[PDB]
RNA sequence: CUCGA
DNA sequence: CGGAACTTTTAGTGCTAATTATTGTCAAAACCATTGTCACGGATGCAG
DNA sequence: CTGCATCCGTGAGTCGAGGGTGTTCAATAATTAGCACTAAAAGTTCCG
C-alpha cells in the first residue's frame, strides 16, 4: 500500500498546476488513487507471481528443472 | 416377511433385546444440507433466498435507483457424472437468476417509473453432489467434513488455577456471535471490572454504558441497592431490614422502640432476624461514623446557593454531614456494600473511569478503537453506532439468540438480530451475580454449547461473502451509471462468485479428497466430526481439555472411535442414531416411558435438555407388556451414574448400537474388548485392501447389511420386477404392471462401471449377482462392488487360525501363512496406476509425440505401433517406454555425458533428447487404458482417432439401445389407443426422431471437439497400468480386535500343524498377545467360526451324498430353531422348496451368524452350538506335528477368524539409492520414493553416533557421502580401482550458511 | 558455533559479532558443523597428534 | 546470490519462487523513489515518509517480525526473512547441517528370523544389489569381463547370473550399519553383517529387538553402508553386536 | 516410560539422636527442643 | 586446513569489496522468455552467465573464447557454479539503522548511546527529534 | 499380574475427567459381558491414557535435545589428577525401610 | 490436511 | 581418400506491429483478520 | 530509590506415503519480438 499511495502522491503534486477549480481536491486525490491502484494491478500482472511455489516444495517434486541436477559421481 | 436378497442366504441373528426404530439412513445428513442449500423456499427460510433477500435490494448513494430480485433457477449439468471424473471439469450448474432494474425519474420523489428492465442473468456456478455427497472439483472426489465449532451465544469461564500467579479464581463473560465483533467483560485479581472488544487494550467496562446515553445515578440505581438515610431530630436514624445483617457484626447497640435487641459486639443469627422480624421494627439508633464510611448515591444540589455539596462516588465526612444536616435535605440515598450480599465492583470501575461526560467517551473508544484520524464528533459516535448496532456488520442469528435468551433464563425464545442496552445490563448483571455466589459456571467442554456445520451452512457463507463484494461492485457501478442505456447485465460480473466458490470447494482445511479403498471408509469419512479448521483450534496447540471425553456424549459422539497420533479426540466420529437438529445442535432418539408402561414412541432429545429428565439402562432386563423385571436400575441424573427405582424413570434407550459408530459397530465382541484395542481394530478396519474373490464373514452383527447398501458401491433396484437380460456391463431390469408409470413408461437399464482408477490407487469393479428369469422386489440389490457380497458388506476372508508358537515365526505379533493361502487365489489385489505424459510447448519449436526415438535400440521400440502409443493389452517391464517424445534440446539440466559432446562438438540444433514418460522400476503393470485429450488446432495421428471412432461407436450403440427401448414405448402405447390421435403420436413420434437427431449430433460435437489444457500445451497421453500384486513376506495383516502384525515366512502345505482328520491349518498366530493386550473376544470369535464351520461341513456332508430335502429342510430347522429366544424366529416349511437347494448350495462354504454388539451371545449358547456338531464342547482339538509328525501335548484351539489385508505392502515402502538426484540450493541428496532420494540421516542418530567413537564413520557419512562437491567423485574413482581411500575436502552447505551469514551486516571468516 | 544451534540464536550472533569472538572449535557439535574428525573417537588421537 | 534464491520455470502456469525476492524488490524500488524524490525538490514529509518506507523495509528484509507489525505477502502468513531462515527447525542449524540425508542407504520392514546368528542379519537381494553398485563394479573390472564401465552396467542391468557370485563374494565380511527412526540411546544404531535372503524384507534377530524397542506390527527401519575401511573396522570394532 | 501430568518401627535396635538438645520431663518421657 | 573461525563487525569497504556489481533496477525475470535482465535482480555482468561456457549474447561459445567479455554485456564466461559464491550490493541513498542491535532484549545501540529503546523508536520512526 | 487380575477379577477403581477417583467401581471382567456405562467409563480412562504418550513423547524428545546441548562438551583426557576430594556414599535409609 | 510408528 | 555440384542453415542487416510504460483524473466518493494453546527470563512503566 | 506487575521475546520430537488456489479505466509514445532477405560458410551425397 504505502508504495502506491506515496506514488499517487507525487503524481498528485507534481500536475497541481493542471487543477482548473472545478471541482474540490478530496475527488482528484480519489481519482487519481483508483487510477494508480488499478496501474499497479495491471504492471502486477505483467510481473511473475512472488509467493505461488515455495522453493523447499520444489525439489521433492515431479519436473523440477533447476532444482535438481542430474550430475551422479 | 423377508426380501428377495436375504432369502438367498439368511442370516442367523443372535441377541434377546427387541428393536423398535430401524436403522436409518447413514448419509441423510450431508444429503439432507445439501437439499436445504437449494431449494425454493419463500418467507425468507433457509437456503440462497436468505442470501439474496439479506442483500438485495441495493441503492445507489440517494440516486433513486433500485436493483430488485424475484427469484432464480438452477441449469442443467453439460457433462454425466463419469465423463466429468474423467475430463476432470468441475461438476457445476448454471446459477439462473433473474432480475429487475428500475430507476426513478429525475427532480420527483414519486415519479411513476416507466423504464423497467426485467432481465434473467448468469453469475457462477455452484457444485452440485452425486446420490452419495460426493463431490467431482478437479478429477477425483472431494467430501466436505463437517466442523464442530462453539455455539454463538454467551459462555462463563472460570480463570482458576495458575491463571495471572495469583491463586485468585477469576469470571469473564464473552459475548461471540455467529458474524462480528466480539465483546469480552473480564475481572482483575483485584476488584475492578474492565472490558475488551477483539483482545484490544483493557478500558473499563462502565464507559461504553456511558456511551449508552446512561447517568452515574442510573448506573447506581440499576446495579446496586437503596439504603436509606432520614435526617431525625438527632443521631440521624436509619431505616432497616434484619436480611442485610447477615454476617456482619454489630459495632453498636441496635435499639428501637425504647428497647435494646443487640449489644455492641454481637452478630446476628437467623433467630435473631426472626425475633426482630416478630416485633416489627423500621426505624434504628445508628452512631455518627457509620455514615462516615458509606458513600452517597447521587448528587444532591443544595437550594440557598444552588452549588453541589457532595459528589458522586465519593465518601462522606463530618463537614460534608453538617452541610448536608444545614442544607435541609431530608432523604439521603447510600449504597449497600458486603462481601456476602454485593462486593465493591461498580463504585472503584466509576472511579478509575477518568471521562464522565460522553464526547470524551466516544473519544477515548475511538482512540482505543482506532489510533489516528481524530474525529471532531463524527467518526466516533458513528463507529460506535456500527460496530455493535448495524444489522450489517453483527448477524446474530436465531440460535444465537436462542442461546442469549436460554443462558440468561427468560421467557420468550425468539427476537432481533441487532443487540441492546438493557442484554448488556443483564449480562453485567449475571456477571455480578455469578461473582456474589449465585448460580453456577458453564463448562466449555459441552455438547449443547457446541454447534455442527454442514456443507450447505458453510457454503453459505463463502456465498455471502461473495455477494457482498458483488454488492459493492454493483454500487460502484451504479454510483456513476445514467437512465436508460443497458440492459442490467453489464453492472454484475462472475468473478468473484465462482472464484470463492471454487477456492472454498477445492483448497482449505476441510476440503479434502476422501480415501476410497473401502466403503466402510466412504460411509465413515461423510460421518467425521472435526473440531480444524477455520474459526476453531489448531491440532498442536490444544490442552488436556478438548481431548478427553465428556458424560454428554453418550450416542451422540462416539468415545472409541478416534485416530490415533497428533490428533486424539480432535477428530470425532458421528453415532449410528444421532441426527442434526434445526438449530445446529446433536439429539437422540429415546423410548418415552410412562408410569407404568414404556411407549413405543421415539423422542429426539438435545443435549441441553439431558440434566432435567432421566434416562434409563439399555439393556435392561424387562417383562411383557411393558413392565420392569426388577426394582432396582442403573441410570443416570445429571451426568453421574446413579441408582434408581422403577417409579422415577421418564426415558428409555431406543437400542443398544446407539453409542459406538459405524465403523465400530462391525467388531463382533466389542464388550469383551479393551478400548485400547478396539481404538485400533476401529482404525484398522478403514484401511482394508479388496481382494480378488471376495468371502462373506462368518461373526458379523447385523450391521453388514446397511453399510454395503447405504453407500455407494452398489446399484440398488429402484422399482421391483423380473430380470430379463443379464451381462458384464448392463443389468436389465423388467417393471412389474402394477408399479408402472401410466405414461410413456419402460424398462429399466443400469449400466455398471468397469475396471477404473480410485483415489487410493485401488481398482473398483461391480459385479452381477443376479441370473436369468430370477425376480427382484424393491430395495434389492443388482451388482456387488469392491468388498461386498450379495447385498452384503465382505472386507477380508475367512481362514483356518491356530495359537501356537511355532519355532519363534510369530515372535512379538508376526503371522505365519501357509502356501494354500497364495495358492488359491486368494489375497491377490489389484492396483492401478496413472501416469501421464504432456508435449508443453517450449521454446525453439514444440514438442512432438513421433516414434523416431533416436539413439534407441529396436528392442525398445518393439511396443510402440506406428503412431507412437503402446497397445491396449501390452505387458511392460519396469524400465520399459511407454510413448514416444522428443525435446529440442533447449532445456538446462542435461547429462554430462551430453553436456561434454555438446562442449566440443555441439548446437546444432537438429538433435533430439530422449525425455519419453517410462515405466518406474519395480512395477510391472498391462496396459488396459489409453486417454488421449488434445487442444483444438493441433493435428491428431491415427490412433487417436481410432479412439474416438470407437468412443462414437459407443455412444451410438448406447442412443440405438435408447430410441429402441423409446420407440418399443411408443409402440405399446399406440397400440394401447386402439383398445385424430394417432396423427398426433405420429407427429410426438417425428418430434422423437428429430430429438434423437439433435441428441446425437450434440454427442457428435461432445466427441469431436476438443477440450481445455493448462496455458501453453500441446496434448496430454495418459496411459493406465494395471499391476496384478500377491502376498509376499513383508506385508502387514490384521483382524478386528485390534491385533496386527507382518507374515514373516511362507510355508508349504505339508510342514503345517494338521489335526487327526488331515486337515492342514494355514494360520498360525500368537496367543501370547492375548493376556497383555487384553482383547478376549477373539477367541470367542474363533470358537464362534469353529462352530459355524462345523455346521456348514455336516452340510457339505449332508449334500454330497445324496439325500433327500426333508433331512435337509429338518437339519437347517434344527440349526435355526436353537433355544436361545432369538428374534429370528423363521420357519422351513413357509418356503417353496425350489431356493431351499440355493440355501443349501449358499450355506454349504459355512453359516454366517449374528452377534450384537452389546447384547452378544453368552457362552452356553457356542456350547450348545458346539454340541450340535460333532466338534468337542472345550473347543481345543488335537493337532500334530508337520516336519516331525509327532503328537502335540495341551491340544491348540483352532477356528475360523475374520482377518484383513492392510493397505502398507511391501513393494510401496522398499527403496534403495546408491547415487541420485542431488539439490542445486544445497549439495545434499534428494528423499522420497517417487524421485530417485535416499534416506535421511537424523539429528539425534549423529548423537548415537556420537554415544559411541566413530570419527571416520561419522565424518564420511556428512561430508564424504553427502556434502561434499569434488569428494564423491573421487571416492567413486577409487572405490572401483581397489583403493578404500576417501578426502575430507569440505562441505557446501556450510558455505551456503557462510553466505547466508554473509549476506547480512555480520562478518565471518576463515583464518590461516 | 553450539549456541547458534541452540535457540536464541540472534542474540548470541550479536553478543559473538559485537566482541569478536574467536572460538577455536575445541568441541563436538562445532565439528560436525565444520564437518572434520570429532576429538572424541579414533580422531581424538588425531587431535593429540 | 541467486542460486541460493532461485526463480525457475515450472511447467504450466505455476512457478516456484524464493521468498526473500519480493522484499529486495521493495527495497529496491523504495531506493529508487527515495533517489528520484530528493532531486526534484520535494517537500520533507513527502522524503520523510519515504525514508519510513524504505527503514520498515531494511527491518523487515532483515527479521521479519520484530517490527511492530510483521508484513505479509499473500496467504494471510509472514514471508521468510533472512533471520527466519536460519532459526526454526527449517533453517541450516537444523535442517542441512546436523542431520543430512546420506547416500547408500535403504528402508524395509522388519522380519523375524530365528535361524540366523546374534551378529549378522537378513538382507534382500535388491536392496544388496543396490547398495553395493561400485564394489560390483570394481570387481568387475578387476576380472576379465567387462572392459569399460558402461558394459558392467548393462551387465548389472540386465541381471544375470554372473553378478550373484561377485555379490557373494564382496558381502563375504563387509558389514552394514542398521538404524531404527527413532533414536533414543545408543543400542539404536549397531553394525550386523548381510546375508542373502530371497524376498523384500529384513530379517532381523529375536534376542537384539529387545534393545531396539521396536515390535514387529510394521515399523521400518534404515540400513546404512559403511563404504570406508576405517568405517568397516570401526563398526566391527565397536558397533557389533557382539560387542555391545 | 514416565508419566506427564510417630511411624512404628519393623526392626530391632538401638535408637540414636543426631543434634541432641533435649530435656526429660517429670511423665518419664522425653520432649525435644530442636 | 584452517584454524579457528572469527566473526566481527562487516565495514561499508568490505561490502564494496565483496561486490561485484551494483544492482539498479527491480526488473527480476521477463514473463514471455526467461532470460535475466539486463541489471536486474537476476543478472549476468553482475553474477555470471546461466549455461555452461555459454554466453547470453550467443557471440562466444566456443572453448577459444573462454575467459572473455563480450562487446556490450560484459559477462566472463565460465560455469555455471560461479553464481553460487559471488554478490552485489546496493548503494543506498540514506543510512540504515540495523534491527538486530535495536531490539535485541538488552540493546547495543541503546546501551552505548546510554538512551532507552522507545526513544531511539520514537526518533528513527521520526515522530521525536534528537539534537547535536 | 494386575492386568491378569483385571481379565479375570473385576477392573476395580477408574478415574474421573476431574482428576479424582470415582465411588463407584466397575464389577465386571472381561470373560463375561460388560455394561454400556462401564465401557464409556472404561473408554474414557483409555483415552487419557493414550494421549499421554502422544502428549509426551515431544517433551520427551526435548528434554533429550536438551541435555544433549548441555553436554557433549567434555572429554576424558587424563588418566590421574591426584586429588583428596570426594563424596561419602550413603543408602537410602531415609523414608521406607531401604 | 491425513495415515503407521 | 581427393574434388565440385547440391543442399541446408546460423549469423548479420532492416522493418513493420504487438508488448512495454506512459498520460489524464476536476458532481461525489462511509474502511482487511484477530478472538478455543502452554510454560520460562527480564527489561521496563507506575507509584509510592 | 526499593521494590511491584506488565508485557515481549524464545521454545513446543522423528521417519516415510498421497495431493496442492489470488480482489482489471481509455488512449497512446516509444520499443522491442518476429520475420523477409542474403550469407556463402558449413554440411551432406557422389564420382574417380
Ligand atoms: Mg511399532
Ligand atoms: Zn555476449
Amino acid at each position: 500500500v504505502p508504495d502506491v499511495v506515496q506514488e499517487a502522491f507525487i503524481k498528485a503534486y507534481r500536475a497541481l498546476d493542471s487543477f482548473r477549480g472545478d471541482s474540490a481536491f478530496y475527488t482528484w486525490l480519489y481519482r487519481i488513487a483508483v487510477n494508480t491502484a488499478k496501474n499497479y494491478l495491471v504492471a502486477q500482472g505483467r510481473r511473475p507471481p512472488s509467493s505461488d511455489v515455495d522453493a523447499i516444495e520444489a525439489e521433492n517434486f515431479e519436473s523440477g528443472g533447476a532444482l535438481k541436477e542430474i550430475s551422479n559421481p | 416377511v423377508y426380501s428377495y436378497t436375504e432369502k438367498k442366504r439368511i442370516r442367523k441373528d443372535f441377541g434377546k433385546r427387541p428393536q423398535v426404530l430401524d436403522v436409518p439412513y447413514l448419509l441423510s445428513i450431508q444429503l439432507d444440507s445439501f437439499q436445504k442449500f437449494i431449494e425454493q423456499d419463500p418467507e425468507g427460510q433457509y437456503g440462497l433466498e436468505a442470501a439474496f433477500r439479506s442483500v438485495f435490494p441495493i441503492q445507489s448513494y440517494s440516486g433513486n435507483s433500485e436493483l430488485q430480485y424475484v427469484s432464480y433457477r438452477l441449469g442443467e449439468p453439460v457433462f454425466d457424472v463419469q465423463e466429468c471424473q474423467i475430463r476432470g471439469v468441475t461438476y457445476s450448474a448454471p446459477l439462473r437468476v433473474k432480475l429487475r432494474l428500475v430507476i426513478y425519474e429525475r427532480e420527483a420523489p414519486e415519479g411513476t417509473v416507466k423504464d423497467i428492465k426485467e432481465q434473467e442473468v448468469y453469475m457462477g456456478e455452484i457444485p452440485l453432489m452425486t446420490d452419495n455427497g460426493t463431490f467431482v472439483i478437479n478429477g477425483t472426489e472431494r467430501v466436505i467434513v463437517s466442523q464442530l465449532h462453539r455455539s454463538p451465544g454467551v459462555f462463563f469461564d472460570s480463570d482458576k488455577g495458575k491463571t495471572h500467579s495469583s491463586g485468585k479464581v477469576l469470571y469473564n463473560a464473552r459475548i461471540i456471535p455467529y458474524r462480528g465483533s466480539w465483546l469480552d467483560f473480564e475481572f482483575d485479581p483485584k476488584d475492578n471490572l474492565f472490558v475488551r472488544i477483539d483482545r484490544r487494550r483493557k478500558l473499563p467496562a462502565t464507559i461504553i454504558l456511558r456511551a449508552l446515553n446512561y447517568t452515574t445515578e442510573q448506573i447506581l440505581d440499576l446495579f446496586f441497592e437503596k439504603v436509606i438515610f432520614e435526617i431525625r431530630d438527632n443521631k440521624l436514624q436509619m431505616e432497616l431490614v434484619p436480611e442485610r445483617l447477615r454476617g456482619e457484626t454489630a459495632s453498636f447497640d441496635i435499639e428501637a422502640n425504647g428497647k435494646v435487641y443487640v449489644e455492641k459486639g454481637r452478630r446476628i443469627t437467623a433467630r435473631h432476624i426472626r425475633q426482630l422480624e416478630k416485633d416489627d421494627v423500621k426505624l434504628i439508633e445508628v452512631p455518627v461514623e457509620y455514615i462516615a464510611g458509606k458513600v452517597v448515591a447521587k448528587d444532591y444540589i443544595d437550594e440557598s446557593t444552588g452549588e453541589l455539596i457532595c459528589a458522586a462516588n465519593m465518601e462522606l465526612s463530618l463537614d460534608l454531614l453538617a452541610k448536608l444536616s444545614q442544607s435541609g435535605h431530608k432523604r439521603i440515598e447510600t449504597l449497600f456494600t458486603n462481601d456476602l450480599d454485593h462486593g465493591p465492583y461498580i463504585s472503584e470501575t466509576l472511579r478509575v473511569d477518568p471521562t464522565n461526560d460522553r464526547l470524551s467517551a466516544l473519544v477515548e473508544i475511538y482512540r482505543m478503537m482506532r489510533p489516528g484520524e481524530p474525529p471532531t464528533r463524527e467518526a466516533a459516535e458513528s463507529l460506535f453506532e456500527n460496530l455493535f448496532f448495524s444489522e450489517d456488520r453483527y448477524d446474530l442469528s436465531a440460535v444465537g439468540r436462542m442461546k442469549f435468551n436460554r443462558s440468561l433464563l427468560r421467557e420468550e425464545i425468539e427476537g432481533s438480530g441487532i443487540l441492546s442496552k438493557d442484554d448488556i445490563i443483564d449480562v453485567m448483571k449475571k456477571l455480578i451475580d455469578i461473582r456474589n455466589g449465585k448460580g453456577e459456571v458453564d463448562d466449555i467442554d459441552h455438547l449443547g454449547n457446541r454447534r455442527i456445520r454442514s456443507v450447505g451452512e458453510m457454503a453459505e457463507n463463502q456465498f455471502r461473502v461473495g455477494l457482498v463484494r458483488v454488492e459493492r461492485a454493483v454500487k460502484e457501478r451504479l454510483s456513476l451509471g445514467d437512465l436508460d442505456t443497458l440492459m442490467p447485465q453489464d453492472m454484475i460480473n462472475a468473478k468473484p462468485i465462482s472464484a470463492a466458490v471454487k477456492e472454498f470447494f477445492g483448497s482449505s482445511q476441510l476440503s479434502q479428497f476422501m480415501d476410497q479403498n473401502n466403503p466402510l471408509s466412504e460411509i465413515t469419512h461423510k460421518r467425521r466430526i472435526s473440531a480444524l479448521g477455520p474459526g476453531g483450534l489448531t491440532r498442536e496447540r490444544a490442552g488436556f481439555e478438548v481431548r478427553d471425553v465428556h458424560p454428554t456424549h453418550y450416542g451422540r459422539v462416539c468415545p472409541i472411535e478416534t485416530p490415533e497420533g497428533p490428533n486424539i479426540g480432535l477428530i470425532n466420529s458421528l453415532s449410528v442414531y444421532a441426527q442434526t437438529n434445526e438449530y445446529g445442535f446433536l439429539e437422540t432418539p429415546y423410548r418415552k416411558v410412562t408410569d407404568g408402561v414404556v411407549t413405543d414412541e421415539i423422542h429426539y432429545l438435545s443435549a441441553i435438555e439431558e440434566g432435567n429428565y432421566v434416562i434409563a439402562q439399555a439393556n435392561s432386563n424387562l417383562d411383557e407388556e411393558g413392565h420392569f423385571v426388577e426394582d432396582l436400575v442403573t441410570c443416570r441424573s445429571k451426568g453421574e451414574s446413579s441408582l434408581f427405582s422403577r417409579d422415577q424413570v421418564d426415558y428409555m434407550d431406543v437400542s443398544t448400537q446407539q453409542v459406538v459408530s459405524v465403523g465400530a459397530s462391525l467388531i463382533p465382541f466389542l464388550e469383551h474388548d479393551d478400548a485400547n484395542r478396539a481404538l485400533m481394530g476401529a482404525n484398522m478396519q478403514r484401511q482394508a485392501v479388496p481382494t480378488l474373490r471376495a468371502d462373506k464373514p462368518l461373526v458379523g452383527t447385523g450391521m453388514e447389511r446397511a453399510v454395503a447398501v447405504d453407500s455407494g458401491v452398489t446399484a440398488v433396484a429402484k422399482r421391483g420386477g423380473v430380470v430379463q437380460y443379464v451381462d458384464a456391463s448392463r443389468i436389465v431390469i423388467k417393471v412389474n404392471e402394477d408399479e408402472m408409470y401410466p405414461g410413456e413408461a419402460g424398462i429399466d437399464i443400469y449400466n455398471l462401471t468397469k475396471y477404473t482408477r480410485s483415489n487410493q490407487n485401488t481398482c473398483i469393479n461391480q459385479m452381477p449377482c443376479v441370473s436369468l428369469g430370477e425376480p427382484v422386489e424393491r430395495g434389492d440389490v443388482l451388482a456387488d462392488g469392491p468388498s461386498t457380497d450379495l447385498g452384503e458388506l465382505a472386507l477380508g476372508q475367512n481362514m483356518r487360525v491356530a495359537f501356537m508358537p511355532w519355532n519363534g515365526y510369530n515372535f512379538e505379533d508376526s503371522i505365519l501363512v501357509s502356501e494354500r493361502v497364495v495358492q488359491e487365489d486368494r489375497f491377490t489385489t489389484i492396483h492401478i496406476q496413472e501416469l501421464a505424459c504432456v508435449s508443453r510447448d517450449t521454446k525453439l519449436g514444440p514438442e512432438e509425440i513421433t516414434a523416431d526415438i533416436p539413439n534407441v535400440g529396436e528392442a525398445a521400440l518393439s511396443k510402440l505401433d506406428e503412431s507412437g502409443i503402446v497397445y491396449i493389452g501390452a505387458e511392460v517391464t519396469g524400465g520399459d517406454i511407454l510413448v514416444g517424445k522428443v525435446t529440442p534440446k533447449g532445456e538446462t539440466q542435461l547429462t554430462p555425458e551430453e553436456k561434454l559432446l555438446r562442449a566440443i562438438f555441439g548446437e546444432k540444433a537438429s538433435d533430439v533428447k530422449d525425455s519419453s514418460l517410462r515405466v518406474p522400476n519395480g512395477v510391472s503393470g498391462t496396459v488396459i487404458d489409453v486417454q488421449v485429450f488434445t487442444r483444438d488446432g493441433v493435428e491428431k495421428d491415427k490412433r487417436a482417432l481410432e479412439i474416438e471412432e470407437m468412443q462414437l461407436k459407443q455412444a451410438k450403440k448406447d442412443l440405438s439401445e435408447e430410441l429402441q427401448i423409446l420407440e418399443a414405448g411408443l409402440f405399446s402405447r399406440i397400440r394401447a389407443v386402439l383398445v385424430n390421435q394417432l396423427e398426433q403420436l405420429a407427429e410426438q413420434y417425428d418430434e422423437l426422431k428429430h430429438e434423437f437427431e439433435k441428441k446425437l449430433e450434440a454427442k457428435r460435437r461432445k466427441i469431436t471437439q476438443g477440450d481445455d489444457l493448462a496455458p501453453g500445451v500441446l496434448k496430454i497421453v495418459k496411459v493406465y497400468l494395471a499391476v496384478k500384486r500377491r502376498i509376499q513376506p513383508g506385508d502387514k495383516m490384521a483382524g478386528r480386535h485390534g491385533n496386527k502384525g507382518v507374515i514373516s515366512k511362507i510355508n508349504p502345505i505339508e510342514d503345517m500343524p494338521y489335526d487327526e482328520n488331515g486337515t492342514p491349518v494355514d494360520i498360525v498366530l500368537n496367543p501370547l498377545g492375548v493376556p497383555s493386550r487384553m482383547n478376549i473376544g477373539q477367541i470367542l470369535e474363533t470358537h464362534l467360526g469353529m462352530a459355524a464351520k462345523g455346521i456348514g461341513d455336516k452340510i457339505n456332508a449332508m449334500l454330497k451324498q445324496q439325500q433327500e430335502v426333508a433331512k435337509l429342510r429338518e437339519f437347517i430347522q434344527r440349526a435355526y430353531d436353537l433355544g436361545a429366544d432369538v428374534r429370528q424366529k423363521v420357519d422351513l416349511s413357509t418356503f417353496s422348496d425350489e431356493e431351499v437347494m440355493r440355501l443349501a448350495e449358499n450355506l454349504r462354504k459355512g453359516m454366517p451368524i449374528a452377534t450384537p454388539v452389546f447384547d452378544g451371545a453368552k457362552e452356553a449358547e457356542i456350547k450348545e452350538l458346539l454340541k450340535l456338531g460333532d466338534l468337542p464342547t472345550s473347543g481345543q482339538i488335537r493337532l500334530y506335528d508337520g516336519r516331525t509328525g509327532e503328537q502335540f501335548e495341551r491340544p491348540v484351539t483352532v477356528g475360523y477368524m475374520y482377518m484383513l489385508k492392510l493397505n502398507h505392502l511391501v513393494d510401496d515402502k522398499m527403496h534403495a539409492r546408491s547415487t541420485g538426484s542431488y539439490s542445486l540450493v544445497t549439495q545434499q541428496p534428494l528423499g522420497g520414493k517417487a524421485q530417485f532420494g535416499g534416506q535421511r540421516f537424523g539429528e539425534m542418530e549423529v548423537w548415537a553416533l556420537e554415544a559411541y567413537g566413530a570419527a571416520y564413520t561419522l565424518q564420511e557419512m556428512l561430508t564424504v557421502k553427502s556434502d561434499d562437491v569434488n569428494g564423491r567423485t573421487k571416492m567413486y574413482k577409487n572405490i572401483v580401482d581397489g583403493n578404500h581411500q576417501m578426502e575430507p575436502g569440505m562441505p557446501e552447505s556450510f558455505n551456503v550458511l557462510l553466505k547466508e551469514i554473509r549476506s547480512l551486516g555480520i562478518n565471518i571468516e576463515l583464518e590461516d | 558455533i553450539s549456541a547458534a544451534s541452540f535457540q536464541e540464536t540472534t542474540r548470541v550472533l550479536t553478543e559473538a559479532a559485537v566482541a569478536g569472538k574467536r572460538d577455536e572449535l575445541r568441541g563436538l557439535k562445532e565439528n560436525v558443523i565444520v564437518g572434520r574428525l570429532i576429538p572424541a573417537g579414533t580422531g581424538y588421537a588425531y587431535h593429540q597428534d | 546470490p541467486p542460486d541460493l534464491r532461485p526463480l525457475v520455470p515450472l511447467d504450466g502456469g505455476r512457478f516456484a519462487t524464493s521468498d526473500l525476492n519480493d522484499l529486495y524488490r521493495r527495497v529496491i524500488n523504495r531506493n529508487n523513489r527515495l533517489k528520484r524524490l530528493l532531486d526534484l525538490a520535494a517537500p520533507d514529509i513527502i522524503v520523510r515518509n519515504e525514508k519510513r518506507m524504505l527503514q520498515e523495509a531494511v527491518d523487515a528484509l532483515l527479521d521479519n517480525g520484530r517490527r511492530g507489525r510483521a508484513i505479509t505477502g499473500s496467504n494471510k502468513r509472514p514471508l521468510k526473512s533472512l533471520a527466519d531462515m536460519i532459526k526454526g527447525k527449517q533453517g541450516r542449524f537444523r535442517q542441512n547441517l546436523l542431520g543430512k540425508r546420506v547416500d547408500y542407504s535403504g528402508r524395509s520392514v522388519i522380519t523375524v528370523g530365528p535361524y540366523l546368528r546374534l551378529h549378522q542379519c537378513g538382507l534382500p537381494k535388491k536392496m544388496a544389489l543396490e547398495l553395493f553398485k561400485p564394489f560390483i563394479y570394481g570387481k568387475l573390472e578387476l576380472r576379465g569381463l567387462a572392459t569399460t564401465i558402461k558394459a558392467a552396467k548393462k551387465m548389472v542391468e540386465r541381471e544375470e547370473a554372473v553378478v550373484w557370485d561377485i555379490l557373494d563374494e564382496v558381502i563375504r565380511e563387509h558389514p552394514v550399519l542398521l538404524n531404527r527412526a527413532p533414536t533414543l540411546h545408543r543400542l539404536g544404531i549397531q553394525a550386523f553383517e548381510p546375508v542373502l535372503i530371497e524376498g523384500k524384507a529384513i530379517q532381523l534377530h529375536p534376542l537384539v529387538c529387545a534393545a531396539y524397542n521396536a515390535d514387529f506390527d510394521g515399523d521400518q527401519m534404515a540400513v546404512h553402508v559403511p563404504l570406508t575401511l576405517e568405517a568397516q573396522l570401526e563398526a566391527r570394532a565397536l558397533m557389533m553386536s557382539t560387542n555391545n | 516410560q514416565l508419566t506427564m501430568r510417630s511411624i512404628q518401627v519393623k526392626n530391632k535396635g538401638s535408637i540414636k539422636l543426631s543434634n541432641v538438645k533435649s530435656v526429660v520431663n517429670s511423665s518419664g518421657k522425653l520432649v525435644i527442643t530442636s | 586446513e584452517f584454524d579457528a573461525i572469527k566473526i566481527a563487525l562487516a565495514s561499508p569497504d568490505m561490502i564494496r569489496s565483496w561486490s561485484f556489481g551494483e544492482v539498479k533496477k527491480p526488473e527480476t525475470i521477463n514473463y514471455r522468455t526467461f532470460k535475466p535482465e539486463r541489471d536486474g535482480l537476476f543478472c549476468a555482468r553482475i553474477f555470471g552467465p546461466v549455461k555452461d561456457y555459454e554466453c547470453l549474447c550467443g557471440k562466444y561459445k566456443r572453448l577459444k573464447h573462454r575467459g572473455v567479455i563480450c562487446e556490450k554485456c560484459g559477462v566472463e564466461v565460465t560455469q555455471t557454479k560461479v553464481r553460487r559464491e559471488r554478490m552485489g550490493h546496493i548503494e543506498l541513498a540514506s543510512p540504515t539503522a540495523h534491527i538486530w542491535f535495536l531490539k535485541s532484549l538488552p540493546s547495543r545501540i541503546g546501551l552505548l548511546l546510554d538512551m532507552p529503546l522507545r526513544d531511539i523508536e520514537r526518533v528513527l520512526y521520526f515522530e521525536s527529534y534528537v539534537v547535536i | 499380574a494386575a492386568q491378569i487380575r483385571q481379565l479375570a477379577g473385576m477392573r476395580g477403581l477408574m478415574a474421573k475427567p476431574d482428576g479424582s477417583i470415582i465411588e463407584t467401581p466397575i464389577t465386571a471382567n472381561f470373560r463375561e459381558g460388560l455394561n454400556v456405562l462401564q465401557y464409556f467409563i472404561s473408554t474414557h480412562g483409555a483415552r487419557k491414557g493414550l494421549a499421554d504418550t502422544a502428549l509426551k513423547t515431544a517433551n520427551s524428545g526435548y528434554l533429550t535435545r536438551r541435555l544433549v546441548d548441555v553436554a557433549q562438551d567434555l572429554v576424558v583426557t587424563e588418566d590421574d589428577c591426584g586429588t583428596h576430594e570426594g563424596i561419602m556414599m550413603t543408602p537410602v535409609i531415609e523414608g521406607g525401610d531401604v
